[PDB]
């Protein structure tokens, strides 16, 4: 009541080492680390494959 | 008489329990079926039940 | 070279010291402040996870450092020199900045000083973990036995930014 508490319970689904994706888990980010919202262009490199085996479902 | 079995299956719940329950050593890889983890957890030794929660996490 | 240094730069709490030589890098006077600003905006940014203050040591006269301090003050960057004018106070150079984590306040961001004997002794008193040398400065009396010495050969600040993973291209 004195302040406003907005909390999100969120689940990891991977990691970006650098300029690339690496599916995995068991990675614990240290507290106070900043949290951003992902852009759609980054999400497009995920759910995508090589052009020789791309099948657009929707 | 000198025979051994290596039961290799991706669906442990579908294999007959008469053959799997006679296995002493387990080499468990990643399992994603909740009906498969439950069956293999009850077949592992009791000391490894605490560490048997890594099966969906192994990569 | 960039991928060799990408470890020890991903660690938040880690002391990094620089021995940048103004003569080697061109346009040093007009780009050093911006380079420090973009370094602090990425490395000395978080107030709870970045608990180490970077130290920058320049090979120049003690008089020329006041101009750098004035430029930093004008660009609204809080740094400590340790010099009150031709006089060095070691009790001020080796002080931990005061942090108040309620409004994102820290007393100072970086330590920019000269290459005198007093500042060298102060650095030796509280050794860092990674020591970076730019321009081939005579790093002899630093007791570099514990630190990870990493000489860097560059010609402009763009290459320095690329090496420190602050840029994707040159």
């Amino acid at each position: 009541k004195d302040e406003d508490i907005f909390i999100l319970t969120v689940q990891p689904v991977g990691i970006f080492k650098g300029e690339e994706f690496f599916q995995g888990n068991s990675m614990l980010p240290s507290p106070t680390e900043p949290v951003f919202l992902v852009e759609d262009d980054i999400l497009n490199k995920i759910f995508s494959n090589e052009k020789t085996k791309i099948f657009h479902l929707g | 008489y000198g025979l051994s079995l290596m039961v290799v299956s991706q669906r442990p719940s579908e294999v007959s329990d008469t053959i799997l329950s006679q296995c002493n050593n387990f080499i468990n890889l990643r399992l994603t079926n909740i009906n498969d983890q439950n069956y293999i957890k009850n077949l592992l030794p009791d000391n490894s039940r605490s560490i048997s929660e890594i099966l969906p996490t192994l990569g | 070279r960039k991928n060799q240094l990408v470890p020890s730069l991903n660690i938040n709490s880690r002391s990094r010291y620089f021995i940048i030589d103004p003569d080697t890098i061109d346009n040093f006077d007009d780009e050093f402040i911006l380079f420090v600003k973009d370094y602090l905006d990425k490395y000395n940014s978080k107030i709870k996870l970045h608990t180490e203050t970077p130290c920058f040591i320049l090979k120049t006269d003690v008089n020329n450092l006041s101009e750098y301090h004035k430029r930093f003050v004008s660009r609204n960057i809080q740094i400590i020199t340790g010099y009150i004018g031709d006089t060095f106070y070691f009790k001020e150079f080796n002080k931990e900045p005061k942090r108040i984590i309620k409004d994102n306040w820290v007393e100072f961001k970086a330590r920019i000083s000269c290459n005198s004997d007093e500042v060298i002794k102060c650095i030796n008193y509280k050794k860092c973990d990674d020591l970076y040398i730019v321009g081939g400065v005579d790093v002899s009396l630093l007791d570099t036995a514990d630190v990870n010495i990493e000489n860097l050969e560059i010609n402009n600040f763009r290459e320095l930014k690329y090496l420190l993973s602050m840029l994707k291209e040159i």
